RNA sequence: GGAUAGUGGCCUACCAUGGUUUCAACGGGUAACGGGGAAUAAGGGUUCGAUUCCGGAGAGGGAGCCUGAGAAACGGCUACCACAUCCAAGGAAGGCAGCAGGCGCGCAAAUUACCCAAUCCUAAUUCAGGGAGGUAGUGACAAUAAAUAACGAUACAGGGCCCAUUCGGGUCUUGUAAUUGGAAUGAGUACAAUGUAAAUACCUUAACGAGGAACAAUUGGAGGGCAAGUCUGGUGCCAGCAGCCGCGGUAAUUCCAGCUCCAAUAGCGUAUAUUAAAGUUGUUGCAGUUAAAAAGCUCGUAGUUGAACUUUGGGCCCGGUUGGCCG
């Protein structure tokens, strides 16, 4: 669909319950003062399997689960929490560095808000065009 | 006797005039014409959402000295070319190109408030974010 | 699709909001009586304006009018009973000529300060919000009772209330038992 | 007759501004006791008569 | 609206039963029978809220089955029957006996009968025609039929059904000075006399009729029942007696009482 | 719960289903509320009744304690009190007991199978338990 | 003459050339289902009215038709039109503007919940069923009441008035306090009872539940209209503010920060539309020489208005309403 992609994650402490208020801590939050942290609830909890949609109310710690009630938050790497001082995790070195670029262009009418949400889209399936 | 007609029996006489004559009324013909329905590029409603195409910055006219860092939007809706004015200082920054803003009027009902020419159109909201609350450091804006 | 119920509104804003003696003369009132806002004074306002229209259209009828005698003798009845109106002049007059003091002394508040139970405007606020006072055998909570001079007898300290009798308190009894 | 008119100055006055945080204060009451206290302050306590009723005198 | 309409929501209803707002959304909707829709009133508000024996629908319903209300002498189970004017109600026990009839006020009443007034009914009839095989017959305003009346009989008179075999026991002409009982139009519920009536030959007869205080008001023929001549009436009347007194009396009426 | 002192209030007698229907009032001073069976107990000696023949509903508690106010029967008989009185008060003290029925909309999904299927079925049954087989 | 259940150009054959229209026909569109009604104000009046009730239309756009008392039924079929599911390629099954819920669209609009317990309806009929309906969940659409606090004792500062024994008491006070004390319940916790098909909510109430660092209330303005600074600091026609007039070009009573104050208060601001304001739509109730406006003048249809005159009076009585000697 449209915008409404199911974030893949794996637990490892805490027992992930769906309707459960969660702090959502970005690469840039800190402990220290104010940052990208957010007290939005989780939807759901929805198990990834061959393309359906699985209800699970609750997943315990340990496991690999995919969470529905983000992907308007998050950019590209986070973690919720719901722990005062939840410290976040070290930052993931990718591959290869973008070198490659190419001007993108439209000869169509004004597009634009189409051209920004498919980049977005891209953006988050993978490590995309930043 | 005033030149008004004064017939015990003169309603529809006296009706005929208070029909074309009262098309002076502003009030009169920009409702039933349809002039906000095809002419306004808002469409007759309160809010509209938009796409900034460009920045862009307009002085000011008479006796006065201001850049007012105007934007430049598209509303999703009639696809028409709409030049915004942000209200608020420092708000620029903030904004950035392909944004997707939510606009609305300037209590002026179509004309341009002050020194700022052919504006008539105030941003409200940007990005599912206010910009009121972005200067008071309430709430942040999400980067995407 | 059940039947809709019926709400309406108990306050009208002024047309002319903003003029320094009108603010100077509610503050008075609204001080003198123990308001916390604004909306109760317009409140009873508004009833000033619709019993001085409603009483209106009673003069727009000749005298011994089947309609203005029935509506004027239940209206004065009215009037009379909550006490806004002096007995002897029962005259569809002075009725129009009430004014805001009549309808604001016969506030519960007022007549708790009048038989001397709270000392204070504002403590007769206190001691109705915490329903520690009661009339007859029922305790009313809300500050506003308009008492009709009947039940005027029974304001009272309510049996279940703890500075008449019964517990001693929740403060206190942490006090005494520590 | 320009419409690319500089975009460089937008948020200066905001930046520049020295920063200073809310000094404390005693804590007001809120309802019925506010009224009261516009009670006492204007008729019952008011301080500066002069000529006319003045609300927030400054230095002279 | 593709046919007929089988229910009734709870505002259309008419005002002369006096149902609530709040208590659902619709209405007890009477079943077709010996009178309108609009002009009867139905068991189940009857038993519920105006008589209170019953609390509860399903209440009423094991009430009619189990064999204690008798209407019009017979038994009858339905819940939804137009109960109308002039209809008895009969109890096996209680020893009670109702015959509803218009009040002073303008509704229904919740007068009590005796057994042996409970015997006869009295009726308005209709229409007298000589049917197939040229017997007459006439017809009630509850439509119930009796056929081989008295020729002097006419239209807009009242007959006495013994309400055992359903024939007639009694007639009553229609002339100056008898007791008329108004049923329907705004000043319903009164009884007075008739004394003349313009025959005004357009439709829709008109007749004067005076209240026992020289109050005189006007309602159509289509609404009057005779009820006796000036003096005797012929069943008991409810109490007040429909003299419809001014509204400032009811108030001076009331102070009395308390 | 100290000094009750149960007070009735428009008694009437309904000889038609043989029950008399009363509002009943109470006082509890110094007391939260009364429990409903209590209220039962103490009126079977007042009208004659024993414990189960006696059924109220109601006592919606007044603003500050101590008077509520409800409706109650009392029914003369208890194989009377059963065919008149509906299932969910009776369940409630000790004269009936619900067996749940599954649930709603469980029933709905097997009586639309139901439908979906012509005849009694075992027929259709075993057909398919042959042609599945495999 | 056919058909209907019925009258009827409803249709057919013949005959006649008729029928409506400036008293606004006919034709265009309606961000037009109509009314019962809502907004808003002395009166008059204006706008809206899909929307709780009644009367009409639709089941995606037409047409045809089955049974059925009752249908041109689509949670019944048939042809075409545009979509669209399933396929182990023959074909089968479709119309959520019914309830939830999903997508697109849009400033804009909720749960893929429970119960027939209530108010009724239907069937062979108490018993069965009804996303009818009710309850619960979200919800600051709009409406009502109403939390965030009251009271004592000390230090100042007082006003009538007693002493007139010195500027001493001030005996009764109204507030300010980097003064201190008790008494009070609520929000929130829920043992318990009632509540509800079962529950969840209201209230009662074992018990827990203030001394402020706390259980912390906001929205805008302080030049005019528009009540609330000639306070402090920063920028210096730049940033800006401002609904209008209007302030900023190194002394800002208007920008940005801190103090204070003002308006409303769990409400406030903003954007669009309407109403009173508007005697700026003027029938009530506008102006027409110079503010915008007497057609160049004359004749005249429709329309509007349009002379006076025709029963005035005088007596004889009767019964009703108001108050009035005599209570």
């Amino acid at each position: 669909d449209k915008g409404r992609f199911y974030a893949f994650g794996r637990v490892f402490a805490g027992t992930v319950k769906s309707g459960q208020k969660v702090r959502i801590q970005g690469p840039n939050y800190v402990p220290g003062k104010k940052d990208d942290l957010f007290i939005k609830a989780i939807q759901r909890v929805v198990l990834m399997m061959g393309r359906f949609v699985e209800p699970i109310d609750d997943c315990p710690a340990g496991n690999i689960i995919g969470l529905v009630g983000i992907d308007q938050f998050l950019l590209k790497t986070g973690t919720l929490t719901t722990s005062e001082t939840a410290h976040n995790m070290k930052v993931m070195k990718f591959s290869v560095s973008p070198v490659v670029q190419v001007a993108v262009e439209v000869k169509n009418a004004n597009d634009l808000p189409k051209l920004v949400e498919g980049l977005k889209r891209l953006s988050k399936s993978d490590p995309c065009v930043l | 006797g005033k030149g008004k007609p004064r017939g015990l029996n003169s309603a529809r006489k006296l009706r005929v005039h208070r029909r074309n004559n009262r098309w002076a009324e502003n009030n009169y013909k920009k409702r039933l014409l349809g002039t906000a329905f095809k002419s306004s590029p808002f469409g007759g409603s309160s809010h509209a959402k938009g796409i900034v195409l460009e920045k862009l910055g307009i002085e000011s006219k008479q006796p006065n000295s201001a850049i007012r860092k105007c934007v430049r939007v598209q509303l999703i809706k009639n696809g028409k070319k709409v030049t915004a004015f942000v209200p608020n200082d420092g708000c620029l920054n903030f904004v950035d190109e392909n944004d997707e803003v939510l606009l609305a009027g300037f209590g002026r009902k179509g004309k341009a408030k002050g020194d700022i020419p052919g504006v008539r159109f105030k941003v409200v909201k940007v990005s599912g974010v206010s910009l009121l609350a972005l200067w008071k450091e309430k709430k942040e804006k999400p980067r995407s | 699709p059940r039947a809709p119920r019926t709400y309406s509104k108990t306050y009208s804003t002024p047309k002319r909001p903003y003029e320094s003696s009108r603010l100077d003369a509610e503050l008075k009132l609204a001080g003198e009586f123990g308001l916390k806002n604004k909306k109760e004074i317009y409140r009873i306002s508004f009833q000033l304006s619709k019993i001085r229209r409603a009483a209106r259209d009673l003069l727009t009828r000749d005298e011994k009018d089947p309609k203005r005698l029935f509506e004027g003798n239940a209206l004065i009845r009215r009037l009379v009973r909550v006490g806004v109106l002096s007995e002897d002049k029962k005259k569809l007059d002075y009725v129009l000529a009430l004014k805001v003091e009549d309808f604001l002394e016969r506030r519960l508040q007022t007549q708790v300060y009048k038989l001397g139970l709270a000392k204070s405007v504002h403590h007769a606020r206190v001691l109705i919000t915490q329903r520690h006072i009661a009339v007859g055998k029922q305790i009313v909570n809300i500050p506003s009772f308009m008492v009709r001079l009947d039940s005027e007898k029974h304001i009272d300290f309510a049996p279940t209330s703890p500075f008449g009798g019964a517990r001693p308190g929740r403060v206190a009894r942490r006090n005494a038992a520590r | 007759a320009k419409v690319h008119g500089s975009l460089a100055r937008a948020g200066k006055v905001k930046s520049q501004t020295p920063k200073v945080e809310k000094t404390e204060k005693p804590k007001k009451p809120k309802g019925r006791a506010y009224k009261r206290l516009l009670y006492t302050r204007r008729f019952v306590n008011v301080t500066l008569v002069n000529g006319k009723r003045r609300m927030n005198p400054g230095p002279s | 609206a593709r046919g007929p309409k089988k229910h009734l929501k709870r505002l259309a209803a008419p005002h002369h039963w006096l149902l609530d707002k709040l208590s659902g959304c619709y209405a007890p909707r009477p079943s077709a029978g010996p009178h309108k829709l609009r002009e009867s009133l139905p068991l189940i508000v009857f038993l519920r809220n105006r008589l209170k024996y019953a609390l509860n629908g399903r209440e009423v319903k094991a009430i009619l089955m189990q064999r204690h209300v008798k209407v019009d002498g017979k038994v009858r189970t339905d819940t939804t029957y137009p109960a109308g004017f002039m209809d008895v109600i009969t109890l096996d026990a209680t020893n009670e006996n109702f015959r509803l009839v218009y009040d002073v006020k303008g509704r229904f009443a919740v007068h009590r009968i005796t057994d042996e007034e409970a015997s006869y009914k009295l009726g308005k009839v209709k229409k007298v025609q000589l049917g197939k095989k040229g017997v007459p017959y006439v017809v009630t305003h509850d439509g119930r039929t009796i056929r081989y009346p008295d020729p002097n009989i006419k239209v807009n008179d009242t007959v006495k059904i013994d309400l055992a075999s359903g024939k007639i026991t009694d007639f009553i002409k229609f002339d100056a000075g008898k007791l008329v009982y108004v049923t329907g139009g705004r000043n319903l519920g009164r009884i007075g006399t008739i004394v003349h009536k313009e025959r005004h030959d357009g439709g829709f007869d008109l007749v004067h009729i005076k209240d026992s205080l020289d109050n005189t008001f006007v309602t159509r023929l289509n609404n009057v029942f005779v009820i006796g001549e000036q003096g005797k009436p012929y069943i008991s009347l409810p109490k007040g007696k429909g003299i419809k007194l001014s509204i400032a009396e009811e108030r001076d009426r009331r102070r009395a009482q308390q | 719960s100290d000094a009750v002192t149960i007070r009735t209030r428009k008694v009437i007698s309904n000889p038609l289903l043989a029950r008399k229907q009363f509002v009943v009032d109470v006082l509890h001073p110094n007391r939260a509320n009364v429990s409903k069976d209590e209220l039962r107990e103490k009126l079977a000696e007042v009208y004659k009744a024993e414990k189960d023949a006696v059924s109220v509903f109601g006592f919606r508690t007044q603003f500050g304690g101590g008077k509520s106010v409800g409706f109650g029967l009392v029914y003369n008989s208890v194989a009377e009190a059963k065919k008149f009185e509906p299932t969910y008060r009776l369940v409630r003290y000790g004269l009936a007991e619900k067996v749940e029925k599954a649930s709603r909309q469980q029933r709905k999904q097997k009586k639309n199978r139901d439908k979906k299927i012509f005849g009694t079925g075992k027929r259709l049954a075993k057909k398919v338990a042959r042609r599945n087989a495999d």
